């Protein structure tokens, strides 16, 4: 779920900074955004959703 | 009869909500707050696809909130 | 064997004669059935009309009046009308009614439950009586409840006890409470109803005792029959949190099974099998003689005999004779029947993912270190002593 | 995860496509399939995905009273499911815990 | 003690609970047999569940309570040692049989010890927030007379003499083919008596020496617990008797 | 007043559509003006966590 | 050969033929008519049906009023939830008229042509009763002093009334029977009611509560009020251990439906009007779930202990047994009566049922003393510690 | 006047019948209503129940409600986050709000009779719900005699034999044990041929009603 | 109150088991692998160390490895929180025995003083039984090299080879299948614990963080109680590893 | 759920109502007080040839001139015997004499019922014992039979039966025994009443019969001495 979670915060990315094509720059933010997700996960020991 | 019929219009609702991938539309959007008063056949995704997550607020953020009120 | 021959001939004769020659030459009388009963019946179905709505009787009532709820939401109070018998009418049939004036025209209706069709499992067992192998004597003591008075109910009338009726399977298990149940239904060839006792124990409050009484009516109809309540010792320990029912629901549907079974109204050869783990988890009364007639108690199967059921089982999964036999029985001591099945099941299993059709000696094996993982083999018993 | 589509395929795709091959060969059907492992291994996408590959309907019981028209209630609901999925045959029934509710 | 909660109450069927729970876990398996001799008392369990990986040498199921008192023990359940609950009953007897032999120069003698065996159980009972012990005791000895002696106590605390008794997977079906076996050459001869528990312990399930442990006791001289090697040997010597009378 | 329930009776059950309909109309998105709604209870802990 | 393969195909051709007839003359549909008794009971509801009776609608008295058109009119309440406003008929005579009963009314011109019959509310509770049925004495264990004590109270005022008046005590009513199960507290209900010969409701103490609150309270409510009307009722309240427990409250579901029943008991029969004529039998392992209500006289007015039964009484059940039994009286009922005492009525038939067992493997139609001796040490020593009594007993 | 009264302490102390003399003193109706009959099986309408119960009384003339059981009608502890009824929820607070003068209560009065306060919540009992509280103690040893006194009279006695010396004997007894002692003694009294009860037969009369099953001889002495 | 609350878990079944030695049967199961295997020249037990973490502090010589006397050494499977009282106790018991008797204590003596106390919390007291069942191993004059173990009521079995955690079946069977009796010395014997905790394991692979293995051996007349190093250890690991890599072959 | 401690509506403990029970489980012993002497007959009932019936007893020693027959459960009485013959030698330390049957009997009563399931000492019982015993003995007074109870009441006799014909047989006891019937007789008197509750007919391994007699200590019948009783039933 995490890492298709990858792909879908790269098209958040794409359109912020108007792009027609999902670049390496918007994956780069992505890991490290989805990271921050999995650190969530893990503190709370206990799923995200609800 | 009551119970019967809650449930009836909640699966129209269902039959009615698949109906707009064909066309431009956007689908229902719902909160919940208490899930367990709620069916969790509701909350299954294939017509879900975006799950919105709010959490409580940290310090910083709600600071920004209390200056709009005031 | 001649006398017998000819009596069947005449009983059957008889009903068909006497109940033609009445009407036919009655005809050519002048004055008694002749054109009227012919007519009567026609009547009835011009009375009726279409539509014709549908009811079921609760009750009759000695008074010419009936309570049939009509299927319209309200009840009616019907009248024995265009002709029809009160007292041939038995009680929960469905019937039909004349809309026009409320009468019952006739029977004929039962409108089919769902129901009655979840209790009615049929049998149809994987291994079943002489194809188990040792402790033969195990199995013949719970005979003389189950099987015993449905092959032969003679002896029991002639001696001239009560019938029995009721067995609590216990012990340890792993000697196939569940196989035992199922031979034991093949053999007698009776009706199988099964039920599972979970069952009993439902989200509604207080529908419970009601289930009770419905198995128990399907079982008499059915008679002999044979009931399988797989483990009742699973209601009164648990509490699943799906009611509010409580410790009280428990109570009142373990209550209700002694009610039908001896009680204030019997049911006619009905017996019950009721496997359980343990004794003393139950309910008291539940467990009292003269709601069972035979108890016992079933200890696991011996290590030699673990070798005889295993030659069995390798030939049903395709006969092999390159296997370590003797091996995969012993590092496991003393346990269940279920482990045998689970090591043959599994073989054959990793012989088809491998690419044949044989189970060979590597395959089974591989089945014995996933066997472990899945169950713990027989160390339990080892460590203590 | 190489390891886990093996074991999966076997037991529970084969008799559903094919009981014929099972029934020559001389293994009784499986009856339980038990799912267990840690918590986001795919393992409810994985029945889902098993239903598609069969082309088996997946019914699952989700412990709702608004799935249940059947007797209104699922846990003395036990032949009246297997009747119908019969008739809709294969079908894979699901029974799952999502650990919130 | 805090505790006191009842684990043992009174039945109006004239029991106590735990005793009748015990009694039936001695029906259900562990055979143990015991003949009596007449020079020599052999005891036997058979059972310690060898698995050709264990120990056998320090494995005890049969304690020697004294030099001139042995006690082969029996209970099973899915739990299926219950030496530990034996480890208790064993102890207390080691004392009081050397405590015995301290005040009176008498030799203590297995009708002492099976007093003793009817009042543990029985205090256990009495005191508040306590149960009796699951064990069964073959309780074997020499008197002050020297004669061999073999007693049988069961989970009440109620004990009697008896030449042979078995117990265990069917305490009579077990007896009652051995009860042929005992005859008056079978008693004099010592070797003979050996030979008498280990044709018991077959009948139930036959084969192995390793599972059969067995301990004899000769005179007031110390127990003496055999090898399993001298066990397999005489299996084997015992299978060709059975087809010899038959 | 209403609680989570959802193991209860046909009674639980209709209380719950009117508690729903209570919250929308303070402060949903319709809301009062100069006029005042007043409510009346005997423990403020019968009521739903949301109300 | 001929003959008969001659006669089963024409037989059964013939049924075909005659089909016609077979559902007028014998039923199951279109008459099911023999006109002995139908021409009678068709004949009656004939006149009823011609003016305004059926379709008869069942309704019921809401409330009298005297307003809109003529001076007796009442306010009836169908079925389907619509009040109506309706008139009387003398057309045909109403008979079992009374506020908040079920009254009959037509659908085509909305009148009373006929009240539905007393207190019918609940048709459920009424089908599953059995009238008095015959159990034979020679099944009802013992002779003993327990059966004759709870006689005294149950048959004699019943049988006769005529005694109680003439003294000018007042008559029995209440009988606690109570002690643990298998003494036959239901066995002993059964015979002594056909003794009698007064009229039987056994009830179940579990269908008296269902689902919702207070629907506990109609059922219990409407059975006490039919028992009084018709003319002598015992009302054999059967088995209730915890469908009889004292009043508290869980907030999650609570005691609620359970005292809903009991107390409907207790409003009815103190009330403010006392109990009719209704005699109470109470059946009850535990004493000490009951409400302090119920425990005290006016319902229970003598309490009867009827539990295992003593030394002399055990032998008395081995003889009753044996005569239901075709097996010898060449074996000495005293020799199984001592060999297992503390044993109750049920364990001492398991004794002959087991002797019966061991006998049908030897293969004999005739039961052992071998076969006795051997049933009554495995009864004494096995089935001890299942049995029932040492905690029922404590509670009794 | 009082909104209610309430009548609460050990049954058998003659409640109900209590209730019928009051209704004689007053000459007014006595409303019977049972605790179990206002909360019902229809949902919604069992609150409406309550309503029109009271309702009516107002109409009737003044009147005075006997109600039985009231411990029935509901015990509001509530916070149950899990189903908890309410039937019985919305009848509770309906009765509180008829007591409430909304509608008036000096017009009716209730005789509330109720085994136990323990069982019952603080809502409904108040002192301007209900305003006198009377315990009802079990009969005392002069008030056994008397509840004797006027059973005499329906069957016949000796003048050897009262109430009073049994009352001083065993304080084990209640008004409604009472009359079973006396109705108990009658059937031995008949059954031996006798136009009366002696001493000797209740005296009998008050071992028999009470059970035994083995008896005493030497069992205790 | 207080009988209805004590939920009669004292209480002897009909079977002949006690509810709560089998619970705690349960609680050793989950918990990790401890086994001990015989050699001819000392003994070796091997025990899966569960504190990994890149910040240690290592404040105890092992928290499963634990020296209960200077001639005894014992492993851990079951609960650590029973283990520190337990271990404590052993200890006592140990010494106070090397005291009077002055030679090693016996296995079989080590285990039986604590079975008592096991015994008297499952049948009456209502005090929960330890949750860790023991394998101890020493030597001792006179039977020469021995291994104990100990269950939850106390119940003691003499073993060659025997494990006991997780995956125990799969452990003793494995175990069983190469080694029956006492076929091998002390070097070959640490490559096989190190083998079967490396199965059992999730970690098919192991590092000292993983394993902690302890050996006693027999030098010079007297008992040696060493807890090997991380630097020994992976010396072993490297040897089973070694020869995996071959059975593939 | 209620305790086993409370005073039932009756008017007796549960727990006392019980222990009669276990009483009527066990064997059947006779103790027949004549002014010849005190014999006590207790049924062996075996059903095994493998015991040795000496072994089988019974028939327990209070003291050197006074024997106990005891019925119920077998074990449950031991202890009470245990107790017993600390006391007897104990009372010839003080009076420097020996123990009477009243004395002892008595004193173990006081035990018979103590009984405090919760909060009460472990070295006082729980529950009181099923066991009703039969001291018989010849004493400095003279024959004397006393009778004990499980509900502690102690009483004279000259007659009793304890066992599962207790009720039977102590009415057939009265019948037969009385005080002009001789101690020969008296044996022959508990051999008859013995069939019923035993499974087979009366022998010389299946009775135990011991008599203390005037001037003479406690002596327990030889093999001889039970079959000439058998000769003449």
């Amino acid at each position: 779920a995490e890492v298709k979670g990858v792909c879908t915060e790269a098209g958040m990315y794409a359109l912020r900074e108007r792009r027609v094509h999902v670049t390496q720059e918007d994956f780069e933010m992505a890991v490290a955004k989805v990271m921050q997700k999995d650190s969530e996960k893990n503190m709370s020991i206990k799923k995200l959703w609800k | 009869g009551a119970d019967r019929e809650v449930q009836r219009i909640l699966l129209e609702l269902l039959n009615q909500m698949d109906g707009f991938d064909q066309n431009v539309n956007v689908k229902v959007i719902m909160a919940t707050n208490r899930a367990d008063t709620l069916d969790p056949a509701l909350l299954r995704p294939g017509r879900l696809d975006r799950k919105i997550e709010f959490p409580l607020p940290d310090r910083r953020q709600k600071r920004l909130i209390f200056s709009t009120i005031t | 064997t001649q006398c017998r021959l000819k009596l069947l001939k005449l009983e059957r004769i008889k009903d068909y004669l006497l109940m033609e020659e009445e009407f036919i030459r009655n005809q050519e009388q002048m004055k008694p059935l002749e054109e009227k009963q012919e007519e009567e019946r026609s009547k009835v179905d011009d009375l009726r009309g279409t539509p014709m709505s549908v009811g079921t009787l609760e009750e009759i009532i000695d008074d010419n009046h009936a309570i049939v709820s009509t299927s319209v939401g309200s009840e009616h109070y019907v009248s024995i009308l265009s002709f029809v018998d009160k007292d041939l009418l038995e009680p929960g049939c469905s019937v039909l009614l004349n809309h026009k004036v409320h009468a019952v025209i006739g029977v004929l209706m039962d409108d089919t439950d769902p129901l009655v069709t979840v209790m009615k499992v049929e049998k149809a067992p994987q291994e079943t009586y002489a194809d188990i192998g040792g402790l033969d004597n195990q199995i013949q003591e719970i005979k003389e409840s189950v099987e015993l008075p449905l092959t032969h109910p003679e002896y029991y009338e002639e001696m001239g006890i009560k019938p029995p009726k009721g067995v609590i399977l216990y012990g340890p298990p792993g000697t196939g409470k569940t196989l035992l149940a199922k031979a034991v239904a093949n053999q007698t060839s009776a009706t199988f109803l099964r039920v599972v006792g979970s069952e009993l124990i439902q989200k509604y409050l207080g529908d419970g005792p009601k289930l009770v009484r419905e198995l128990f009516r399907v079982a008499e109809e059915h008679a002999p029959s044979i009931v399988f309540i797989d483990e009742i010792d699973a209601i009164g320990t648990k509490r699943y949190d799906s009611n509010s029912g409580g410790e009280r629901e428990i109570q009142r549907t373990m209550l209700e099974l002694l009610n039908q079974l001896d009680g204030f109204d019997s049911r006619g050869d009905v017996k019950v099998i009721m496997a359980t783990n343990r004794i003393e988890t139950l309910d008291p009364a539940l467990i009292r003689p003269g709601r069972i007639d035979r108890k016992i108690e079933f200890p696991l199967p011996d290590e030699k005999t673990k070798k005889r059921i295993f030659q069995i089982h390798t030939s049903r999964m395709t006969l092999a004779d390159d296997v370590t036999l003797d091996d995969l029985i012993m590092a496991k001591d003393d346990l269940s029947g279920a482990d045998i099945k689970a090591i043959c099941t599994e073989a054959g299993l990793m012989a088809l993912r491998e690419r044949r059709m044989k189970v060979t000696n590597e395959d089974f094996k591989k089945s014995k270190e996933n066997v472990l993982y899945k169950k713990q083999e027989g160390t339990p018993e080892g460590l203590y002593l | 995860l190489d390891k886990q589509i093996k074991e999966i395929k076997e037991v529970i795709e084969l008799p559903v496509k094919h009981p014929e091959l099972f029934e020559a060969l001389g293994i009784a059907q499986p009856k339980g399939v038990l799912l267990y492992g840690p918590p986001g291994t795919g393992k409810t996408l994985l029945a889902r995905a098993v239903a598609h590959h069969t082309d088996c309907t997946f019914i699952r019981v989700s412990g709702s009273e608004l799935v249940q028209k059947f007797i209104g209630e699922g846990a003395r609901m036990v032949r009246e499911l297997f009747v119908m999925a019969r008739e809709h045959a294969p079908s894979i029934i699901f029974m799952d815990e999502i650990d919130s509710i | 003690m805090s505790y006191d909660r009842a684990i043992t109450v009174f039945s109006p069927d004239g029991h106590l609970f735990q005793v009748e729970y015990a009694q039936e876990a001695v029906k259900k398996g562990s055979t143990a047999v015991g003949v009596r001799g007449r020079d020599i008392v052999v005891l036997g369990v058979e059972k310690k569940s060898v698995a050709k990986l264990q120990d056998e040498r320090t494995v005890r199921k049969i304690c020697a309570l004294d030099d001139n008192v042995c006690m082969a023990f029996a209970v099973v359940a899915s739990v299926s040692g219950l030496t530990a609950d034996a480890r208790i009953v064993i102890n207390r007897a080691r004392v009081e049989c050397q405590s015995h032999r301290l005040t009176v120069g008498d030799p203590v003698t297995v009708e002492y010890i099976t007093r003793y065996i009817a009042s543990l159980k029985q205090r256990y009972t009495q005191s508040n927030g306590r149960r009796p012990f699951g064990i069964s005791a073959l309780i074997v000895g020499f008197d002050f007379d020297g004669t061999p002696r073999l007693y049988q106590t069961d989970p009440s605390g109620t004990y009697h003499a008896w030449k042979a008794n078995a117990i265990g997977r069917g305490a009579k079906s077990v007896r009652e083919f051995l009860e042929k076996n005992y005859t008056d050459d079978a008693i004099e001869t010592d070797d003979l008596t050996i030979k008498l528990v280990i044709k018991a312990l077959l009948e139930v399930v036959q084969s192995g020496g390793k599972n059969i442990e067995l301990a004899v006791m000769r005179r007031d001289q110390p127990l003496k617990i055999l090898s399993p090697e001298e066990i397999e040997k005489y299996v084997a010597e015992i299978e060709k008797e059975k087809e010899e009378n038959e | 007043g209403g609680r989570r329930f959802s193991e209860g009776t046909s009674a639980d059950r209709e209380i719950q559509r009117t508690l729903m309909e209570l919250l929308n109309q303070m402060d949903g998105f319709d809301t009062l003006h100069r006029v005042k709604m007043i409510m009346a209870t005997n423990r403020p802990d019968t009521l739903d966590p949301a109300l | 050969q001929s003959t008969y393969s001659r006669q089963i195909k024409q037989v059964e051709d013939d049924i075909q033929q005659l089909l016609k007839k077979i559902n007028e003359l014998t039923g199951i549909k279109e008459s099911d008519t023999g006109l002995a008794p139908p021409a009678l009971w068709d004949l009656a509801a004939d006149k009823q049906t011609l003016q305004s009776e059926q379709p008869l609608q069942v309704a019921r008295c809401t409330k009298i009023i005297n307003a809109d058109s003529e001076d007796p009119k009442y306010i009836i309440n169908v079925k389907q939830f619509a009040k109506f406003v309706v008139d009387l008929s003398d057309q045909v005579a109403p008979t079992d008229i009374e506020e908040g009963m079920r009254v009959g009314v037509d659908r085509n011109k909305y009148q009373i042509h006929i009240p539905l019959p007393p207190k019918i509310d609940p048709t459920v509770t009424m089908m599953q009763v059995e009238e008095k049925p015959d159990v034979t004495y020679s099944d009802v264990g013992g002779c003993k002093e327990q059966i004759e004590k709870l006689r005294e109270v149950v048959e004699t005022p019943l049988l006769h009334p005529e005694r109680f008046v003439n003294l000018g005590i007042e008559p029995p009513k209440g009988v606690l029977l109570f002690g643990p199960p298998g003494t036959g507290k239901t066995l002993c209900a059964r015979a002594v009611a056909n003794r009698t010969d007064a009229c039987f409701i056994p009830v179940i103490g579990s269908e008296l509560v269902q689902k919702y609150v207070g629907e506990g309270a109609r059922m219990v409510r409407e059975l006490f009020e039919m028992a009084r009307t018709k003319k002598a009722c015992l009302i054999f309240f059967d088995e209730i251990d915890a469908i009889g427990g004292a009043r508290f409250d869980d907030g999650a579901g609570g005691d609620n439906e359970v005292q809903r029943t009991m107390l409907e008991l207790i409003n009815q029969l103190d009330g403010f009007d006392p109990r009719g004529n209704i005699k109470v039998l109470m059946a009850t392992n535990r004493p000490d779930t009951l409400d302090p209500a119920l425990m005290r006289p006016g319902r229970l007015d003598r309490k009867i202990e009827f539990s295992l039964p003593d030394l002399e009484g055990r032998t008395h059940i081995f003889k009753i047994h044996a005569r239901s039994m075709s097996v010898e009286r060449d074996i000495r009922f005293e020799l199984l009566a001592r060999l297992c005492p503390n044993s109750t009525g049920a364990e001492i038939r398991s004794v002959c049922t087991e002797a019966g067992m061991f006998a049908i493997r030897a293969r004999r139609k005739i039961a052992t003393e071998k076969d006795f001796l051997e049933a009554v040490n495995k009864v004494i020593k096995s089935y001890a510690k299942f049995s029932a009594t040492p905690r029922y007993m404590t509670y009794n | 006047p009082p909104k209610g009264v309430l009548m609460y302490g050990p049954p058998g102390t003659g409640k109900t019948l209590l209730a019928r003399a009051c209704a004689a003193q007053t000459k007014a109706t006595f409303l019977k209503l049972a605790g179990p009959q206002l909360v019902q099986m229809f949902i919604g309408d069992g609150a409406k129940l309550v309503r029109d119960a009271f309702a009516l009384a107002k109409e009737k003339a003044p009147s005075i409600i006997f109600i039985d059981e009231l411990d029935a009608i509901g015990t509001k502890r509530f916070d149950s986050e899990k189903a908890g009824d309410r039937e019985v929820q919305r009848t509770m607070l309906e009765l509180l709000n008829q007591l409430d003068g909304f509608q008036p209560n000096t017009q009716v009065k209730v005789i509330a009779a109720t085994n136990r306060v323990d069982i019952l919540d603080p809502a409904l009992l108040r002192s301007g719900r209900l305003d006198r509280k009377i315990e009802f103690p079990m009969p005392n040893e002069e008030a056994r005699a008397r509840i004797m006194q006027i059973h005499s009279r329906k069957m016949n006695v000796s003048p050897d034999v009262n109430y009073e010396e049994l009352a001083r004997c065993t304080d084990d007894f209640n008004g409604a044990q009472c009359k079973a002692v006396c109705v108990e003694a009658g059937m031995i009294a008949l059954r031996r041929g006798a136009t009366e009860l002696t001493h000797e037969d209740y005296m009998e009369g008050i071992l028999e009603v009470q059970a035994k099953k083995k008896a005493n001889l030497q069992y205790y002495a | 109150m207080s009988r209805r609350y004590d939920s009669r878990t004292t209480i002897f079944s009909p079977e002949g088991r006690l509810y709560q030695v089998e619970y705690a049967m349960e609680a050793i199961g989950h918990a990790g692998t401890c086994l001990g295997i015989l050699a001819n020249d000392g003994v070796l037990l091997a025990a899966e160390r569960r504190n990994i973490h890149k910040l240690l502090d290592e404040v105890f010589f092992s928290e499963k490895i634990y020296k209960l006397n200077e001639d005894m050494a014992c492993s851990v499977a079951g609960i650590t929180s029973d283990a520190n009282v337990l271990t404590n106790e052993l200890r006592l018991i140990a010494q106070r025995y090397l005291l009077q008797y002055q030679e090693p204590i016996p296995c079989e003596q080590l285990v039986t003083a604590l079975c008592d106390i096991k015994q008297a919390y499952t049948q009456f007291g209502g005090k929960r039984p330890f949750g860790v069942s023991l394998l101890y191993i020493g030597w001792d004059k006179h039977y020469g090299f021995q291994l104990y173990q100990s269950d939850p009521s106390g119940n003691y079995g003499g073993w060659k080879a025997t494990c006991i955690g997780n995956n125990s079946a799969a452990a003793v069977s494995m175990l069983k299948q190469d080694y029956k009796e006492g076929e091998m010395t002390l070097k070959s014997a640490l490559a096989l614990a190190v083998k079967v905790l490396n199965k059992t394991m999730d970690v098919s692979k192991l590092s000292a963080e993983k394993v902690e293995i302890a050996t006693l051996t027999r030098e010079n007349g007297k008992t040696v109680i060493r807890v090997l190093k991380q630097k020994e250890v992976e010396q072993l690991i490297k040897k089973h590893e070694e020869e995996e890599a071959k059975a593939e072959r | 759920d209620r305790g086993v401690n409370t005073f039932s509506p009756e008017g007796r403990l549960f727990q006392v109502e019980y222990a009669i029970e276990g009483h009527k489980l066990g064997s059947t012993a006779i103790g027949i007080q004549t002014s010849e002497g005190v014999c006590l007959a207790v049924e062996k009932r075996i059903t095994s040839p493998l015991m040795e019936p000496s072994s089988i007893e019974k028939i327990v020693e209070i003291d050197a001139h006074i024997g106990c027959a005891m019925s119920g459960l077998i074990a449950d009485a031991k202890t009470l015997i245990d107790k017993a013959r600390v006391e007897t030698q104990n009372h010839w330390f003080t009076y420097n004499e020996t123990m009477t049957v009243e004395s002892v009997t008595q004193a173990v009563s006081n035990l018979a019922l103590q009984f405090g399931e919760e909060d009460a000492d472990p070295g006082a019982m729980s529950r009181p014992f099923g066991v009703a015993l039969l001291f018989g003995g010849v004493d400095e007074k003279g024959p004397q039979l006393f009778h004990m109870d499980p509900s502690g009441t102690f009483v004279q006799c000259d007659a009793r039966a304890i066992g599962s014909a207790s009720e039977g047989a102590q009415s057939s006891l009265q019948e037969v025994y009385h005080k002009s019937t001789t101690l020969k007789e008296a044996i022959k008197s508990s051999l008859i009443i013995l069939k019923q509750v035993m499974e087979e007919k009366l022998n010389a391994t299946n009775i135990e019969l011991a008599t203390v007699q005037p001037g003479q200590n406690f002596h327990m019948f030889t093999k001889e001495e039970l079959e000439e009783v058998i000769k003449d039933i």
